């Protein structure tokens, strides 16, 4: 929201928690949504 | 025979660590594409989740 | 037409951080999320909080789950808002319920 | 003429952090500020901490309060110093002073 | 020949900040740092956590100490990893261990 980037393929992101404890932090965030028009256009065949 | 930097270790644990979560969330990627187009089922779950 | 009154996503009552943990669950029916929690009598395995034991709630849901989940997670610290929280039908004091956490540090706000 | 000390306010002993919470108190009398407290037995209503129940040290005070104080509010994090907190004399023995706030996130430092 | 896997030291089990805090302590023999410990029925004083009594385990070490140790530091928030953290044989039953620190910040994952 604070860069109204919520619509897009990943998210990077670096950060640091303060304190006695001296930790950064990597983040990475998407949200995969993939997904077919046709679903069946495709045919499963298990071959035995 | 040849040290170096733990703080350019630490950017090269850092740069190691982005191709990681790049290939980690790649895997996914196929396998939803994978349930996708070969059942035409899917079950998005897992912990937290 | 109707009226449409909607509220934000924000049950948080103050900025204190919330943190979570994960515990196999051993509930014999479905727990929507934000349910208390109580460990057995024996086994101590993860049950949803009655409303009758005290000082037995353990932890509140954090996303829905059944009897079906072998393990769940909650959230274990911060404070929240009353209105949103699923209290049972045992716990039917409120001067009762508000310290259903006592000793933890889950609390009510 | 005569001096004075002009003090600083310390009373965290490191950069913890402290959080509050708010639940209504059953006090006996006028409990000051930044007191140890305990729940009572049939009702566990807030009371202030004896001194004498072991492990029912579950809440430190943060604004003085009465009889009229329906409610309180009590630190429920972080670690403050042995010097600063008042506590009854009932609490007469001092290995059991330091750890009457077994299983909880405040603390004596 | 010799195979000497560079493998890292990654106690902490989330990024959830971990509080530290020190109290006198009553060991019998030397603990290892980074071990859970109870509080004594009798003299409320810091003890090792035997793994038979349930929910009693309160706190885990921070740095070396034996019996020799009057005071203990020791750890008393954050997450920790089912692997890194030692557990005498006596908790034997592992559900029952997973929920030792039910109530209290430190949590397993």
């Amino acid at each position: 929201q604070r860069e109204g980037i919520n619509a897009s393929a990943r998210y990077p992101k670096n950060w640091v928690t303060t304190g006695d404890p001296a930790r950064e932090f990597t983040m990475i965030q998407s949200a995969p949504l993939m997904l077919l028009a046709d679903p069946d256009e495709f045919v499963s065949v298990q071959l035995a | 025979q040849n040290l170096a930097d733990p703080a350019y270790r630490r950017r090269r644990i850092i740069m190691q660590n982005m191709r990681d979560e790049e290939l980690a969330i790649a895997q996914v990627e196929e396998m939803q594409a994978v349930s996708a187009v070969l059942k035409g089922k899917y079950t998005m779950t897992g912990e937290a989740f | 037409t109707s009226k449409e009154t909607f509220t934000h996503y924000q049950p948080q009552g103050n900025s204190d951080p919330a943190h979570t943990a994960t515990a196999p669950g051993g509930l014999s029916a479905k727990a929507p999320a934000m349910t208390p929690l109580m460990l057995d009598t024996s086994s101590r395995k993860l049950v949803a909080w009655d409303g009758t034991t005290d000082g037995a709630a353990v932890g509140i849901l954090a996303v829905a789950a059944d009897q079906t989940s072998t393990t769940l997670t909650f959230y274990k610290s911060g404070t929240f808002r009353y209105e949103d929280v699923l209290w049972p039908e045992a716990a039917s004091d409120e001067t009762k319920k508000r310290t259903a956490f006592a000793g933890t540090a889950i609390s009510i706000v």
